[PDB]
C-alpha cells in the first residue's frame, strides 16, 4: 500500500509538499492526481520518457512539490503506482491540502415558495438556497409566522463550490392548508454569527 | 480525446454490475491501458483494473474474484462486470485512459505509463433493493420584484443522479445546480437556479432538462413568470 498524511495545510504563496510512502515506489514510478469536490481526477505528473508542479523520488518515499500555492489549489492530491511484481496497481489515500487564510464570506440566500404546480398536487414545498459562504458551516432555522417549525425541515451538508465558497440547501414540506394558513415562512442561515433571514408569505406576489 | 460510462445507476444486491466506457476521438487507442477506477463516498480511489487491445486484463487482487474487464474495438468500447454487489460497492465508477508511450521493443518491456491522463466524469452506483423512481419537476418562477432568479425543483427520484442543463445546453452563465438531498422516505430531491437578467424575462424563454438516466427519463420543463 501507498501512505500520504491525511491533510496538509499552507498559506497562499508558499510551498507545499505531500509524500507517499510505500515499497513499491523504490522500483516503481509514482503518477499523481488532483480532485477537486464533484469532480473526476486529473493527472498533474506524469512519466515523460523513459509548471507549479514537480515530483522528486527518495527510496521509497516521492515528494510532490507545489510552488505558489493559490486557494484554487485546494483539492485532494492522490499518488499511484504498481506493485513490485508489476501484478497490479495501485493509489494511495489522498492528502486534503487546504489554504489558510481565505477570507470569511456571507451566505446568498435565495427562498422560494410552494409553485402553484405543486400545490394542485397536494403538496408544497418551500426552497431555502444558500451559496458563497466561507467557512463552510451554517445553521438552518425555519419560522412559520413566528414560531420555529419543528418539523418537515431537510438540510443538506455544505458542498465545495468551484470558487472554493460553499454551498447548501434546505427545504421545508408544508400540505397546502399548512402554507396557507400562515401570514408567513422564513428560512433564517446563521453564519460567524451573523444572520441572514428571507421570508416569503402564500398572499404575496 | 473523451471518455463516457454508461451504466444502470442501481444494482440490486447480489446481483451483477455491468458497465461500459465508450472512448472517441483517440487516435491510437491500441497503445493505452484501458481502466476502471472507483471511490465510495468520502473516501480514496481505488483502482479495480484494467485491460490492452491485446486482451490481456489486469485486476485489483481484493476484487479479482469478482471482475471481469473486456473490450469491442469495434466502437472503441470497454466495459466492467462485477459480481454479488452490495452496499460496500456503492459508489462512483470511473474510466480512464492509463497512457502509454513506447520507446523500445515491446516484448522487452521498453514502454511505459504515461499516467492516468483522460478521465470519464464518472457513473454513480448505488446498491439497493429499492425501486428506480423518476422525478417531478417544477418551475421556480422567478421573483416578479438587474438581475432575477428562476430555477426547477426536482422532486422526489431514486438514485442519483439528476443533470440538469438550461436551453439544451445554451445557456450555461448563472447556473447552480445544488448537490440534493436525502429524504426520510429514502428518495431525493436538488434544484437547479440560474440568475438571468430581468429584462429577458419577457423575452426568452427558459427550460430546465432534468435527466435521470436511472430510470430512462427526462423532463424539458418550461419556467415562466408568475402570473
Amino acid at each position: 500500500e501507498l501512505t500520504q498524511p491525511p491533510s496538509v495545510s499552507v498559506s497562499p504563496g508558499q510551498t507545499a509538499r505531500i509524500t507517499c510512502s510505500g515499497a513499491p515506489l523504490t522500483s516503481r514510478f509514482t503518477y499523481w492526481y488532483r480532485q477537486k469536490p464533484g469532480q473526476a481526477p486529473v493527472l498533474i505528473i506524469s512519466r515523460s520518457s523513459q509548471g507549479r508542479f514537480s515530483a522528486s523520488w527518495s527510496g521509497t518515499t516521492v515528494t510532490l512539490t507545489i510552488r505558489g500555492v493559490q486557494a484554487d489549489d485546494e483539492a485532494d492530491y492522490y499518488c499511484q503506482s504498481s506493485d513490485t511484481s508489476d501484478s497490479y496497481k495501485m493509489f494511495g489515500g489522498g492528502t486534503k491540502l487546504t489554504v489558510l487564510g481565505q477570507p470569511a464570506a456571507a451566505p446568498s440566500v435565495t427562498l422560494f415558495p410552494p409553485s402553484s404546480e405543486e400545490l394542485q398536487a397536494n403538496k408544497a414545498t418551500l426552497v431555502c438556497l444558500i451559496s458563497d459562504f466561507y467557512p463552510g458551516a451554517v445553521t438552518v432555522a425555519w419560522k412559520a409566522d413566528s414560531s420555529p417549525v419543528k418539523a418537515g425541515v431537510e438540510t443538506t451538508t455544505p458542498s465545495k463550490q468551484s470558487n472554493n465558497k460553499y454551498a447548501a440547501s434546505s427545504y421545508l414540506s408544508l400540505t397546502p392548508e399548512q402554507w396557507k394558513s400562515h401570514k408567513s415562512y422564513s428560512c433564517q442561515v446563521t453564519h460567524e454569527g451573523s444572520t441572514v433571514e428571507k421570508t416569503v408569505a402564500p398572499t404575496e406576489c | 480525446v473523451q471518455l463516457r460510462e454508461s451504466g444502470p445507476g442501481l444494482v440490486k444486491p447480489s446481483e451483477t454490475l455491468s458497465l461500459s466506457c465508450t472512448v472517441s476521438q483517440d487516435s491510437r487507442p491500441s497503445d493505452h491501458s484501458w481502466t476502471w477506477v472507483r471511490q465510495s463516498p468520502g473516501k480514496a480511489l481505488e483502482w479495480i483494473g484494467d485491460i490492452h487491445y491485446n486482451g490481456a486484463t489486469t485486476y485489483n487482487p481484493s476484487l479479482r474474484s469478482r471482475v471481469r474487464i473486456e473490450l469491442d474495438q469495434s466502437i472503441p468500447r470497454f466495459s466492467l462486470k462485477m459480481t454479488s454487489m452490495t452496499a460496500a460497492d456503492t459508489g462512483m465508477y470511473y474510466c480512464a485512459r492509463n497512457a502509454i508511450r513506447i520507446y523500445g521493443v515491446v516484448a522487452l518491456g521498453e514502454w511505459f505509463h504515461y499516467g492516468m491522463d483522460v478521465w470519464g466524469q464518472g457513473t454513480a452506483v448505488t446498491v439497493s433493493s429499492a425501486s428506480t423512481k423518476g422525478p417531478s419537476v417544477f418551475p421556480l418562477a422567478p421573483s416578479s420584484k438587474g438581475t432575477a432568479a428562476l430555477g426547477c425543483l426536482v422532486k422526489d427520484y431514486f438514485p442519483e443522479p439528476v443533470t440538469v442543463s438550461w436551453n439544451s445546453g445554451a445557456l450555461t452563465s448563472g447556473v447552480h445546480t445544488f448537490p440534493a438531498v436525502l429524504q426520510s422516505s429514502g428518495l431525493y430531491s436538488l434544484s437547479s437556479v440560474v440568475t438571468v437578467p430581468s429584462s429577458s424575462l419577457g423575452t426568452q424563454t427558459y427550460i430546465c432538462n432534468v435527466n435521470h438516466k436511472p430510470s430512462n427519463t427526462k423532463v424539458d420543463k418550461r419556467v415562466e413568470p408568475k402570473s
